[PDB]
């Protein structure tokens, strides 16, 4: 995971063309080219959960890759690994051998990796945060109907964003370090203060976060008030992760309370929060 | 011969100028014209000091669009509508500008600076 | 005052007012100083003083009204002293404007 960390790449940055030729998979023209070839080939897989794990992973690579190359440039191969990923329930796979794990905690950089490796799935693939959202509403509507008719819902059934929901929730009870990177989920843009937020900029005008995490809180943000209800309880594992720790939990508080006051769509159980 | 008054800073001289003009259309453009420059050129005192009548509302429209569309820390023209409410005698008026920004100031800030504005504004007004 | 050093009577003052000096019968005079401030035809202070200025002036209006009755006024002074209240911050505001606009050209 380490090595596989360039999370630099996400925007435009700076440093990033240096970063890519003194890391090893540029300066290897054969890199990228091997590891996407040999993916795409066969190769044994003891575990469904680490094979679609390796197949997000060098789907996620490729697609970094791919904003700023021209011939190590890969996007035809992230579909089919990403599909296998999250068909494979990754999601599951990660949350049960890796965290709940004990031996994983042994390290803050554990916890870095995978805060950046979540922070990474959404911004690169947001067409399928918007596909899974779609079939997640469209997964309550059936439910909603196989209720309606006494019937069980129809074939099977695929929560990924579940998983999604249940794992980081769970992630962010457990942490010795204190390392509040679910701050970052929590942008000084929302209206927030305390005795210790003054060096922050809302006593003072005007604060904008990274793109990156300024999208992902932003659709946190959005998600606060349009819910199907199938999700109501893996989101409800959302707010107790990010319930832990005082600061973050004043600002799921200020969210709430955003959430608070009369309304139309935190009264539903479909469509929105109830 | 107004935008070269501009252009060589008689403010009076454009001004003049100004009132020459027929057209209340050009009127009204040229008067966007010269807000935007006199605030770009940090010249305040030219803007207040205007006798404007019966121009009165068209400056009036103008400004209070303008604050539609300024950022609040950034540009002041609330209270340049204001320190013209002042120059006319609007009491009421001025308060009225107050008050409102107040409220724009509970809506788009939380901030203490923004604590301190709302609690002037409403005073003020 | 009387040699004219504005700035660090301003000063004074607005320390004995947030310190709350005098009893009733007497913010009566510390409402009453503030005149020559007023009398400034040239001003040197900043935006942010005019502003705690004005602040602890209704400030200590309301005060002033609940001090006499906590919901009602009683003092014989009170009334024409309201209406000097009414033309003082007349000037006020005036020179208010004056201030700002000053203030703002100042940063030409």
């Amino acid at each position: 995971l380490y090595c596989l960390d360039v999370g630099f790449l996400e925007q435009g940055t700076d440093d990033r063309e240096e970063l890519m030729k003194q890391a090893s998979m540029f300066m290897d023209r054969q890199y990228i080219a091997a590891i996407h070839n040999r993916l795409q080939n066969t190769q044994p897989w003891k575990s469904p959960g680490m094979q679609a794990t390796v197949r997000l992973a060098w789907a996620l690579a490729l697609r970094g890759i791919s904003q700023f190359s021209e011939v190590l440039e890969f996007s035809e191969a992230d579909e089919p690994m990403a599909e296998i990923a999250i068909g494979g329930n990754v999601f599951l796979f990660l949350t049960e051998a890796v965290v709940g794990s004990e031996s994983f905690c042994t390290d803050e950089f554990f916890i870095r990796r995978i805060h950046k490796l979540v922070t990474d799935f959404p911004t690169l693939m947001p067409m399928k945060v918007k596909q899974l959202r779609n079939r997640a509403e469209e997964d309550a509507r059936l439910i909603q109907m196989s209720m309606q008719m006494g019937n069980e819902p129809p074939a099977s059934l695929r929560r990924d964003l579940e998983h999604l929901l249940l794992l980081i929730g769970e992630l962010y009870r457990k942490d010795p370090f204190h390392l509040e990177l679910a701050l970052e989920y929590w942008c000084p843009t929302e209206p927030l203060q305390s005795t210790s937020l003054m060096g922050s900029f809302l006593g003072v005008a005007h604060q904008r976060p990274p793109q990156r995490q300024v999208l992902l809180s932003k659709f946190v943000r959005q998600m606060s008030d349009l819910l199907p209800a199938t999700l109501y309880l893996p989101y409800l594992k959302m707010l107790r992760g990010l319930a832990s720790g005082p600061q973050c939990a004043h600002y799921c508080f200020s969210l709430l309370k955003a959430n608070g006051g009369s309304s139309a769509e935190n009264l539903q159980a479909a469509g929105g929060s109830p | 011969i107004f935008k070269h008054h501009l252009d060589m800073g008689h403010n009076s001289q454009a001004y003049d100028a100004l009132t020459q003009i027929p057209d209340t259309s050009r009127q009204l453009d040229c008067l966007r014209q010269l807000v935007v420059v006199l605030c770009e050129r940090s010249q305040l005192q030219d803007l207040v000091e205007f006798p404007y009548v019966n121009l009165h509302n068209e400056v009036v429209g103008i400004i209070e669009s303008r604050a539609r569309a300024v950022d609040l820390m950034t540009h002041n023209y609330y209270e340049l509508l204001y320190a013209f409410h002042i120059y006319r005698h609007n009491y009421r008026k001025a308060g009225t500008v107050m008050f409102e920004y107040g409220m724009r100031l509970g809506r788009e800030v939380r901030t203490l600076r923004g604590l301190q504005k709302q609690v002037n504004s409403y005073l003020a007004c | 005052y009387s040699q004219e050093q504005f700035s660090e009577a301003a000063s004074l003052l607005l320390s004995l007012m947030t310190a709350r000096i005098a009893p009733c019968s007497f913010w009566l005079t510390l409402l009453l100083d503030a005149l020559p401030l007023l009398e400034q035809k040239q001003v040197i202070f900043s935006a942010e003083q005019t502003y705690e200025l004005m602040r602890c002036l209704e400030d200590r209006m309301a005060a002033k009204l609940e001090s006499t009755s906590p919901d009602e006024i009683q003092k014989q002074d009170s009334s024409i002293d309201n209406t000097k209240v009414e033309m003082l911050r007349l000037a006020l505001a005036r020179n208010l404007a004056r201030a700002i606009v000053t203030e703002g050209a100042l940063q030409e």
